[PDB]
């Protein structure tokens, strides 16, 4: 770390003199509270056939999709005081923020 | 093992199961594929299964300069001492820049359109080319460098390539900062939210963690209800540019040659500020664009979004809706009174508590959606904490923060808090009709539409050395 710094690094990398690896790029999130996984360090749920979370069975995504999310595109509500740059932006800024890397 | 082409549950794969009478895929064997996040320890069986940020957390524009040093130097303009960042040498918008062409193996943007043969884009983000309407804001943001670099290249004909590059960097995330938290963020809390999780900004502190929460990465996706089922392309006159004025998104995603060859990002940026955004509503949460048809022409099979952030949170470990609602103070309903409650649709509570049979399995994006939209904002009380408590981090947990005494002068911050996203558009585009203040906000045209003359723009005359 250095004693003086006009500018940013492009790591993010010293933005905390402290702990310097904070907010920088390639490192691991910080969680908010404990994680929660069926072997309760990493198969998520749903994993294994049978395994109920908190009791329950453990309800398959594409379901909860087409039984929650789905509805006919032609009734649409239009939002008055929104416009689609509002949606773009939040993009934009996720995309300053987060990428969780895939194999 | 191959996660694209097997439906065999083999690590690092975790693919979607089809369920029993589906509106869209009769094939039961089949499903929609799924890589699970890279663990930020991989093999180990002490430590709690996380997964990395490959960016830096920071509002730092990094989706335009990069957050890796090889990247950094492979996207500026190295030929010259006027810092710009590099540009497309084979296309151009109208004269104006385009984002360079990136080298790549497994090329998406070329199985949109074979007879085009236009490939991805290259930014500081691989995600820049995913759609037209975020190639726009990305070329936008790009050319607002160059435009900055070259008005301060004149200004200051003494300065270097590298102090080019840095002080139009610096203005850059400045104003990434400025129209995120003055413009963007109220309109999506609400007042309310906007007081309690972002209080009046004091000073940078060292003790605040400004990382990303393993939660805010699968939260802030509320912005898929957002989403409109067709690109909006419109003339200089604000009407259906023809041809294909709504072409669905279906065919938008990954489809660069629509950049290109198809209009530039003038268009694209004209129907954004004035087609209204999609309404999130308990019985209407995200279009079937994305639930149905999501990469479906580079991909074996079409996607489900909202699907894939629920499996995503459950890979991610998260816990669900009720942990949330506790962590953020606010009650946990238990049955679906309670739920019915909580949400004010006994209908949806329902629906839920049929598929979870708790509100304690819900899963965070799910829950989060499903709750009713705070005042003047567009997100629910528990999505309001996870977004605002993350953000409240990013801004004080933020050393080179605009605000931050010695980052820029008394009178620079001045100069700053006058920049604007439609003020951004008028420089860099071929766009005389802008959305007058809140652009987030208008969405009719010309009801809420003003004239490139009527904005000033930013004085960097306090820049000069
Ligand atoms: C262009 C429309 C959009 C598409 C097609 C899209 C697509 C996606 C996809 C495919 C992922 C990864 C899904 C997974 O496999 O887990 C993703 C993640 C994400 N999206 Fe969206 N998204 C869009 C818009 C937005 C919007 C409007 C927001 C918020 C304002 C947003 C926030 C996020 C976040 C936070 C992530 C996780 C990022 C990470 O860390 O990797 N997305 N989105
Ligand atoms: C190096 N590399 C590995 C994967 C990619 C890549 C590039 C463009 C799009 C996509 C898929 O689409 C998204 C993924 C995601 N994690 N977040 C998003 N937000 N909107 N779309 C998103 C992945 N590049
Ligand atoms: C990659 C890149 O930007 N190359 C450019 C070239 O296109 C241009 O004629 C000139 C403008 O400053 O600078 C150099
Ligand atoms: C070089 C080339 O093929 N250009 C095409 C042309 O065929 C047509 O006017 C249109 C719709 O098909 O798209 C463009
Ligand atoms: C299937 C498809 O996308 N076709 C279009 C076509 O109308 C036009 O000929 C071309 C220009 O090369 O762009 C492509
Ligand atoms: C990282 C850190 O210092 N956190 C502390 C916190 O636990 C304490 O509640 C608070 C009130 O003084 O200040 C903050
Ligand atoms: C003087 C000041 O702002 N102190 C706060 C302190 O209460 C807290 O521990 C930390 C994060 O909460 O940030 C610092
Ligand atoms: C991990 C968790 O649930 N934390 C919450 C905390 O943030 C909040 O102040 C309070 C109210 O529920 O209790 C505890
Ligand atoms: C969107 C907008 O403001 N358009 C204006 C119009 O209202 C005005 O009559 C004219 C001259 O003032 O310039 C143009
Ligand atoms: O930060 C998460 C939230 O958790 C709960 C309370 O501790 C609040 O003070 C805070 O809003
Ligand atoms: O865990 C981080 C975050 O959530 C909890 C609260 O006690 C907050 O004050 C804190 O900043
Ligand atoms: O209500 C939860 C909690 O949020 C935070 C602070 O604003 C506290 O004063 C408050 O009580
Ligand atoms: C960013 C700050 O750090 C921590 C808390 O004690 C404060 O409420 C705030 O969240
Ligand atoms: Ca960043
Ligand atoms: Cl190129």
């Amino acid at each position: 770390c250095p004693e003086q710094d006009k500018y940013r690094t492009i790591t993010g990398m010293c933005n905390n003199r402290r702990s310097p690896t904070l907010g920088a790029s390639n490192r691991a999130f910080v969680r908010w509270l404990p994680a929660e996984y069926e072997d309760g360090f990493s198969l998520p749920y749903g994993w294994t056939p049978g395994v109920k979370r908190n009791g329950f069975p453990v309800a398959l995504a594409r379901a909860v999709s087409n039984e929650i999310v789905r509805f006919p595109t032609d009734q649409l509500t239009p939002d008055q005081e929104r416009s689609l740059m509002f949606m773009q932006w939040g993009q934009l800024l996720d995309h300053d923020l987060d990428f969780t890397p895939e194999p | 093992v191959n996660c694209e082409t097997s439906c065999v549950q083999q690590p690092p794969c975790f693919p979607l199961k089809i369920p029993p009478n589906d509106p869209r895929i009769k094939n039961q064997a089949d499903c929609i594929p799924f890589f699970r996040s890279c663990p930020a320890c991989p093999g180990s069986n002490i430590t709690i299964r996380n997964q990395i940020n490959a960016l830096t957390s920071f509002v730092d524009a990094s989706m335009v300069y990069g957050s890796e040093e090889p990247l950094a130097r492979n996207l500026r303009n190295m030929s010259n001492q006027l810092g710009l960042l590099a540009v497309n040498q084979r296309f151009q918008d109208n004269g104006r820049a385009l984002l360079p062409f990136d080298n790549l193996h497994d090329d998406p943007c070329l199985l949109t359109n074979r007879s085009a043969r236009i490939p991805c884009f290259l930014a500081g983000d691989t995600r820049s080319s995913e759609m037209p309407e975020l190639t726009s804001m990305h070329t936008l943001l790009l050319r607002e460098h160059n435009r900055l670099a070259t008005e301060l290249k004149s200004l200051n004909p003494r300065w270097d390539g590298e102090r080019l590059y840095q002080e139009a960097r610096k203005i850059v995330g400045a104003m990434v900062q400025i129209i995120t938290y003055r413009d963007y963020l109220p309109l999506v809390l609400g007042p309310t939210a906007m007081r309690k999780y972002l209080p009046t900004y004091r000073s940078y502190n060292d003790s605040v963690d400004p990382r990303i929460a393993n939660v805010f990465t699968n939260a802030f996706r509320y912005g898929h209800t957002l989403i409109q089922p067709f690109m909006f392309r419109l003339d200089n006159r604000y009407q259906p540019m023809e041809p294909n004025p709504r072409v669905p998104l279906s065919r938008v995603f990954f489809a660069s040659w629509r950049v290109v060859l198809e209009g530039g990002i003038d268009p694209i940026l004209r129907g954004l500020m004035a087609t209204p955004a999609k309404l999130n509503r308990q019985n209407q949460i995200a279009v079937d664009e994305i639930r149905e048809r999501l990469f479906e022409q580079v991909m074996r099979i079409g996607l489900d979004l909202p699907a894939l952030n629920m499996q995503r949170s459950r890979d991610h470990g998260l816990p669900g809706y009720n942990a949330w609602r506790r962590f953020c103070g606010l009650p946990q309903p238990e049955t679906v009174g309670q739920l019915g409650t909580v949400l004010r649709n006994l209908k949806l509570a329902r629906k839920l508590m049929e598929q979870y049979g708790t509100p304690n399995n819900i899963d965070i994006w799910m829950g989060g959606v499903s709750e009713p939209l705070k005042r003047k904002g567009r997100v629910g009380p528990l999505l309001a904490c996870i977004i605002g408590t993350q953000f409240r981090k990013l801004r004080d947990g933020d050393r080179f923060w605009w605000e931050n005494e010695g980052v820029f002068s008394m009178q620079q911050r001045q100069a700053l808090a006058q920049i604007s996203l439609p003020r951004i558009i008028c420089d860099n585009t071929g766009i005389t009709t802008v959305s007058k203040n809140n652009i987030f906000m208008s969405n009719s045209y010309p009801r809420d539409f003003v004239n490139c003359s009527t904005l000033p723009a930013l004085n960097l005359a306090s820049w000069r050395e």
